[PDB]
RNA sequence: AUGGUGAACUAUGCCUGAAUAGGGUGAAGCCAGAGGAAACUCUGGUGGAGGCUCGUAGCGGUUCUGACGUGCAAAUCGAUC
RNA sequence: UUCAAAUGAGAACUUUGAAGACUGAAGUGGGGAAAGGUUCCACGUCAACAGCAGUUGGACGUGGGUUAGUCGAUCCUAAGA
RNA sequence: AUAUGGAUUCUUCACGGUAACGUAACUGAAUGUGGAGACGUCGGCGCGAGCCCUGGGAGGAGUUAUCUUUUCUUCUUAACAGCUUAUCACCCCGGAAUUGGUUUAUCCGGAGAUGGGGUCUUAUGGCUGGAAGAGGCCAGCACCUUUGCUGGCUCCGGUGCGCUUGUGACGGCCCGUGAAAAUCCACAGGAAGGAAUAGUUUUCAUGCCAGGUCGUACUGAUAACCGCAGCAGGUCUCCAAGGUGAACAGCCUCUAGUUGAUAGAAUAAUGUAGAUAAGGGAAGUCGGCAAAAUAGAUCCGUAACUUCGGGAUAAGGAUUGGCUCUAAGGGUCGGGUACGAUCAACUUAGAACUGGUACGGACAAGGGGAAUCUGACUGUCUAAUUAAAACAUAGCAUUGCGAUGGUCAGAAAGUGAUGUUGACGCAAU
């Protein structure tokens, strides 16, 4: 009935190139995720970290892949770094940035 | 286009003369409701019809496939 | 609630044509759609097919009568004729 | 038309035979008269029929 | 948005020429010809579509296994049980009234 | 005048096929109700009739006596109908 | 309708890319029936032809291409002959 | 062609069910019979499929100065087979007035209703097999190559006066009642043929061989046909997305397809096609020819006259955007023998606010009224100068004719139409 769904980012790639600081950018998700209609409501519905090398983000609400892929488009288009780097699917549920 | 489930009349199937060829089959598929488990279907194929077996028995899979006829052309998977 | 105050069923033929056909059409259409009594099994499930012929809803039984009613005048006249006639060879 | 007799079929085929130019060797025969071919049909210039 | 043809020559909307659009496993619409519907098998008495036997059009009865083309009472697929009660009574009763109609002019023929 | 060839156009019948948005109207039948001494008379529904109607596609071809009138065309084009 | 490239002796007209639009599923879409008969497709190619052009084409030259027990015919009977 | 398994028989040609009927089988000659083939139209109502719309999720794509958990897109399942699945119809129990059951549409019952329980058709659908191995969508490596290789995901739902189409149970209509034959099956029949030392049985299952001939390309039209032609003509049909809207209308769009039609420069007169005009308002003209005016929808109002059906959108009026709210109209579950819990739908009326008083804002879309003449009406015709008052029609009336006949065809005929006819008819005015 209730369930919380995790979602890893591999975003080392594209960090071991300095170009991208997984500082910001889970700092961007924190303060950027909408829910149930706006920013800042993760009432501990919602977190993020980041494994250094990897961005983790864990809910209880409302929340899929595909949003995922929204919100950090925009990060990587607000920076600058699209062209640079794809949101991408490795297996399910687990995604990566793709630098080259 | 046949399907069978009696594993006895499977067997006699598979030794029915102008049956010289069988086919394997493997399917990942979930159970019940979460986790998965392993599928196998059997599948003699006759002058007419080809019928096909699903031993949904991971256990009950393996032990078939000793008893399949030594001189029946199975193609695994 | 009176839907029309003469022409009844004939109402679908409008203006047309003139009153005094329609007054005649009207009495024989009223005539040979309208229900009437089965000789046989006694429900009124009589109603027409085609000029002559008439069935009964249940109990199937088809008679051939008149071109828009079940029994014409002359039929039954000739109905009683025939009685007639006919007890003078048995008395 | 689509949907043809033999036999329509056959004439078609015989037709398309004779629809190409003179062979170019005629030309060079003792006494040749004949310059090209002058029975050739286009099938948009004559039909055929049937 | 995705249409279709016809899969024969014939291209016009003949009862022989119904339609039916399906979807394949290669994921796209085609279409596909159906053959005219069967009807009923009637009774020869009353006129119902009789009960118990199959409804297929009139060849493919031959390739198909006798019970579905019978009831296991005498007039199986023929006559509507309703129907061969019926004439099973009135068959008594006439033999029987053959019998007083007998008897009763051979009393007739005696005293006179 | 004689002997022949045409119903691929068109006229008519027969056989076998196929085709026609969306609206307006609201006929019989039917349900419930109201008045009245009675005879009977009313009302609201339902229903969905018509060589009915507005109007496409269709089929037509009214007017411009419009274009064209050595044409797009030996009959067409436009608007209107 | 437009820009550019490519090809070519030659490019308003061919090919490609971009842009600007159209038909708007009652289609300028996807198939067929009659009728055509190779028009299909590839390759070559411009003397004539496509009422300007032409390196392009339904043109010219040369080749290739139509696969069924189940789709049609074949059988059946209609008006009819 | 055929054997093997099964089924059947010592009660020889099966059993079971009260019955409707059931089934893997469960002999069947002549002859007879029945069914299928096999059938109009329209209307609403019911359901299926494809489409349309939509939620979650798992992928890829776009926009991101700013806003959007966004926009776009993939998420498929053939014939065939097994079980299952139905409106109708039928059976069994039962015996009904306080009549009941019941459709949107009033029909049904002592010739047995309501009720409870059964039987059947398998349209249609579900699940499974076919069948994920296919197809669809991605990601990660490889290298001139043929081109590979490896991974994943391919899931679960919702909505209905939707659209197209299929079908069903009905209902309207007819002086119209809406093909034929090949072919297939079933029944009535019982000729004959069959077992215990072993018989029948190929309508049950499984297995064996074979299936000729001809067509099969493409166009199907503003260039593949017919019009002397790559002619603005003609020429039978199927599939059919989104919005606005009553809509397959017009206008805009996705998919697909085009971007073909000599070109350049100017913008005189005169034209062809498209528009507007002060004040007047038909004075123009043979004549309001052309043109303009009108128009949707909701509401209000509506004359003469009439065959009472109409006349009628008569006439004559008001109103209409946006935005923000109010109210009414439905479904699904458990209640011992009053109500609560939840889901999903645009209609309609009312009320505020708001604007250069605009709002069917483009598109779409009737001018009305009073008379005379004349045909009743719908319908017909001079293809290519006449669409009308002409033809037709229903209605009326007249004539001929009982078959050895009326009317009519033929050179003749053992010839033919009416005639699958018979005066409520055929023929002639
Ligand atoms: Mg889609
Ligand atoms: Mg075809
Ligand atoms: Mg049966
Ligand atoms: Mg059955
Ligand atoms: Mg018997
Ligand atoms: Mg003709
Ligand atoms: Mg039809
Ligand atoms: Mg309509
Ligand atoms: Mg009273
Ligand atoms: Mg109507
Ligand atoms: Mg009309
Ligand atoms: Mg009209
Ligand atoms: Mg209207
Ligand atoms: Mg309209
Ligand atoms: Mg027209
Ligand atoms: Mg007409
Ligand atoms: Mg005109
Ligand atoms: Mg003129
Ligand atoms: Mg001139
Ligand atoms: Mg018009
Ligand atoms: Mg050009
Ligand atoms: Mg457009
Ligand atoms: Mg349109
Ligand atoms: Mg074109
Ligand atoms: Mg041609
Ligand atoms: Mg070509
Ligand atoms: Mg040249
Ligand atoms: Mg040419
Ligand atoms: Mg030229
Ligand atoms: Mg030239
Ligand atoms: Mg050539
Ligand atoms: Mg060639
Ligand atoms: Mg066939
Ligand atoms: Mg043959
Ligand atoms: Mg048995
Ligand atoms: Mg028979
Ligand atoms: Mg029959
Ligand atoms: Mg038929
Ligand atoms: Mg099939
Ligand atoms: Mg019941
Ligand atoms: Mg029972
Ligand atoms: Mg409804
Ligand atoms: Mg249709
Ligand atoms: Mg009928
Ligand atoms: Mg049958
Ligand atoms: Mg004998
Ligand atoms: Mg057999
Ligand atoms: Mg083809
Ligand atoms: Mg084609
Ligand atoms: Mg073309
Ligand atoms: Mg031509
Ligand atoms: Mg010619
Ligand atoms: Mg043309
Ligand atoms: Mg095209
Ligand atoms: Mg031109
Ligand atoms: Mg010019
Ligand atoms: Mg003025
Ligand atoms: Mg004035
Ligand atoms: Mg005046
Ligand atoms: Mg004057
Ligand atoms: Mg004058
Ligand atoms: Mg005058
Ligand atoms: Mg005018
Ligand atoms: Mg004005
Ligand atoms: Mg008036
Ligand atoms: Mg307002
Ligand atoms: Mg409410
Ligand atoms: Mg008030
Ligand atoms: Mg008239
Ligand atoms: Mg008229
Ligand atoms: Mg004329
Ligand atoms: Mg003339
Ligand atoms: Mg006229
Ligand atoms: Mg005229
Ligand atoms: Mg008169
Ligand atoms: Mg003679
Ligand atoms: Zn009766």
């Amino acid at each position: 009935q209730k369930i919380a769904k995790t979602f890893t980012v591999d975003v080392s790639s594209p960090t071991e190139n300095g170009v991208f600081d997984p500082a910001s950018y889970a700092k961007y998700l924190i303060d950027h995720i909408k829910v149930e209609g706006a920013v800042g409501n993760l009432g501990n519905a919602v977190t993020v970290t980041e494994d250094g090398t990897v961005v983790t983000v864990v809910s209880t609400a409302k929340f899929s892949g595909k949003y995922l892929k929204y919100l950090t488009k925009k990060y990587l288009k607000k920076n600058q770094l699209r062209d640079w780097i794809r949101f991408v699917s490795t297996k399910t549920n687990e995604y990566r940035l793709a630098f080259y | 286009a046949r399907e069978i489930t009696d594993i006895k009349q499977f067997l006699e199937l598979t030794r029915r003369a102008d049956v010289k060829t069988a086919t394997v089959k493997i399917n990942k598929k979930l159970n019940k409701a979460g986790k998965p488990f392993r599928q196998t279907k059997f599948k003699v194929r006759g002058s007419s019809s080809l019928y096909t077996l699903v031993i949904n028995d991971a256990g009950k899979a393996k032990k078939l496939i000793q008893s399949l006829p030594p001189t029946l052309k199975v193609n695994r998977l | 609630a009176k839907r029309t105050k003469k022409v009844g069923i004939t109402g679908k033929y409008g203006v047309r044509y003139g009153s005094s056909l329609r007054r005649q059409v009207k009495k024989l259409e009223i005539q040979q759609h309208a229900r009437y009594d089965c000789s046989f099994c006694g429900k009124k499930t009589v109603k027409r097919g085609a000029a002559g012929i008439w069935t009964c809803s249940c109990c199937k039984k088809t008679v051939a009568g008149g071109a828009y009613t079940v029994s014409t005048a002359a039929a039954a006249t000739v109905r009683s004729t025939i009685r007639r006639l006919r007890e003078m060879v048995e008395a | 038309a689509a949907q043809k007799s033999f036999r329509i079929k056959q004439k078609m085929a015989k037709a398309k035979k004779q629809n190409r130019p003179l062979p170019q060797w005629i030309r060079l025969r003792t006494n040749n008269t004949i310059r090209y071919n002058a029975k050739r049909r286009n099938w948009r210039r004559t039909k055929m029929n049937i | 948005a995705q249409r279709v043809t016809f899969r024969r020559r014939n291209p016009y909307n003949t009862r022989s020429n119904k339609i039916k659009v399906v979807k394949t496993p290669g994921g796209i619409l085609r279409a596909q010809h159906v053959k005219k519907l069967a009807t009923r098998p009637k009774c020869g008495d009353c006129g119902s579509a009789l009960q118990g036997i199959s409804t297929l059009r009139p060849r493919q009865y031959a390739t198909v296994s006798k019970t579905h083309k019978t009831v296991s009472r005498a007039y199986g697929g023929s006559r509507c049980a309703n129907c061969v009660k019926e004439r099973i009574i009135r068959a008594f009763l006439i033999e029987e009234q053959k019998i007083v109609k007998k008897v009763v002019k051979e009393q007739t023929e005696a005293a006179k």
